[PDB]
């Protein structure tokens, strides 16, 4: 049961700078603390075993520190490739328990989403659906906002979005906002839109495509 | 000198799953196989633990009588097996191998978890798998293009998919695939692709959904 909170949960530090991650144990695991970062999608990697004493192949940006009921992984100078969560564990007594993580996003310079619109596929409207597509790719802060206009009235509720993991190059996102209709409903309407507003791009942006 | 694990299987509530861990390269000195899971967006929660060198077992009781961990000395492999499955077991699971003990203590050893394997997601649902229809995300435009792949209506994840088999990466982003309505997954892949490339280079997007084993090959040209 021992419980260990992983504080702070969400960061973002500028490139070169230093990120510091601190781990605190409920009942002193003293020095039996691991450091795992999880890179999206991928597996997790060791880095830290023992308190502080790096894993084989690790540079040495990452250093850890602390004993007890306290803990501490700082890493300086960092790369575009050290976004990722980074997960605390403790092996001092059985159940084996993790902390819930430490997301770390890697700021950069401001950039525009690049926007496209994508007209449903004359294959998938012979079923009886239809989807629109609209992709903000490779840009940064992650908050943005995507409209849907259609018939040019603003659509709600028949959209859903998803958004990739930070790129580990650019540190880039990339967005998909996808609009659902019924085969009829999408053939009485002529004009479809996406609206994009972002802290990158001085004014709203917006695709769109009339039907044939 | 990396771990392998069995494919992404789905159950049904009440069923029992069995993952392994086949060694690629040989064997290598380890004292210990553990599993860790990692439900849909959580963190990682340690379900049990073999340690030959003592011949004993841990686990969590999340799992008490219900997981068998199995650790062949030969094959430098481990099968595991969850028996009695709730939707709430529905995660990744992950192979893990420690190659030095830190710490023995009640009949157990304790470290590192220096290697760990790629990830097998296993579903637990009473619903029925349906493998996915792909269509195109066509281009049109004068400088970088975007064309792209459209995943619905699947069941289990997860879906695979890459370009040109595997030989197009960069400027390739996948969507998280997001839950629809219907109860059937959706995603999207897209892929950044200068104007003038259109016309003669061939664009194919491949995506496996092994829960159902149906891989689909589609080719995205623009459109007349």
């Amino acid at each position: 049961e021992i419980e260990l909170t992983q504080s702070p949960a969400t960061l973002s530090v500028s490139p070169g700078e230093r990120a510091t991650l601190s781990c605190r144990a409920s009942q002193s695991v003293s020095s039996n603390l691991a450091w795992y970062q999880q890179k999206p999608g991928q597996a997790p990697r060791l880095l830290i075993y023992g308190a502080s004493t790096r894993a084989t192949g690790i540079p040495a940006r990452f250093s850890g520190s602390g004993s007890g009921t306290e803990f501490t992984l700082t890493v300086s100078r960092l790369e575009p490739e050290d976004s990722a969560v980074y997960f605390c564990q403790q092996y001092y007594r059985s159940p084996l328990t993790f902390g819930g993580g430490t997301k770390v996003e890697i700021k950069r310079t401001v950039a525009a989403p690049s926007v496209f619109i994508f007209p449903p596929s004359d294959e998938q409207l012979k079923s009886g659906t239809a989807s629109v597509v609209c992709l903000l790719n490779n840009f940064y802060p992650r908050e943005a906002k995507v409209q849907w206009k259609v018939d040019n009235a603003l659509q709600s509720g028949n959209s859903q979005e998803s958004v990739t993991e930070q790129d580990s190059k650019d540190s880039t996102y990339s967005l998909s906002s996808t609009l659902t209709l019924s085969k009829a409903d999408y053939e009485k309407h002529k004009v479809y839109a996406c609206e994009v507003t972002h802290q990158g791009l001085s004014s709203p942006v917006t695709k769109s495509f009339n039907r044939g | 000198v990396q771990l392998e694990q069995s494919g992404a299987e789905v159950k049904k509530p009440g069923s029992s799953v069995k993952v392994s861990c086949e060694t690629s390269g040989g064997t290598f000195d380890n004292y210990a196989l553990n599993w860790v899971r990692q439900a849909p967006g959580q963190g990682l929660e340690w379900i049990g633990g073999v340690v030959p060198l003592f011949g004993t077992t841990r686990n969590a009781q999340k799992f008490q009588g219900r997981v068998t961990i199995s650790d062949d000395k030969s094959t430098g492999t481990g099968h595991m097996e969850l028996r009695s499955l709730r939707s709430e077991d529905t995660a990744v699971y992950y192979c893990v191998r420690s190659v030095t003990p830190r710490y023995c203590g009640g009949g157990f050893c304790y470290g590192e978890f220096d290697y760990w394997g790629q990830g097998t997601l296993v579903t637990v649902s009473s619903a029925s798998t349906k493998g996915p229809s792909v269509f195109p995300l066509a281009p049109s435009s004068g400088g970088t293009a975007a064309l792209g792949c459209l995943v619905k209506d699947y069941f289990p994840e997860p879906v695979t998919v890459s370009w040109n088999s595997g030989a197009l990466t960069s400027g390739v982003h996948t969507f998280p695939a997001v839950l629809q309505s219907s109860g059937l997954y959706s995603l999207s892949s897209v892929v950044t692709v200068p104007s003038s490339s259109l016309g003669t280079q061939t664009y194919i997007c491949n995506v496996n959904h092994k829960p159902s084993n149906t891989k689909v090959d589609k080719r995205v040209e623009p459109k007349s």
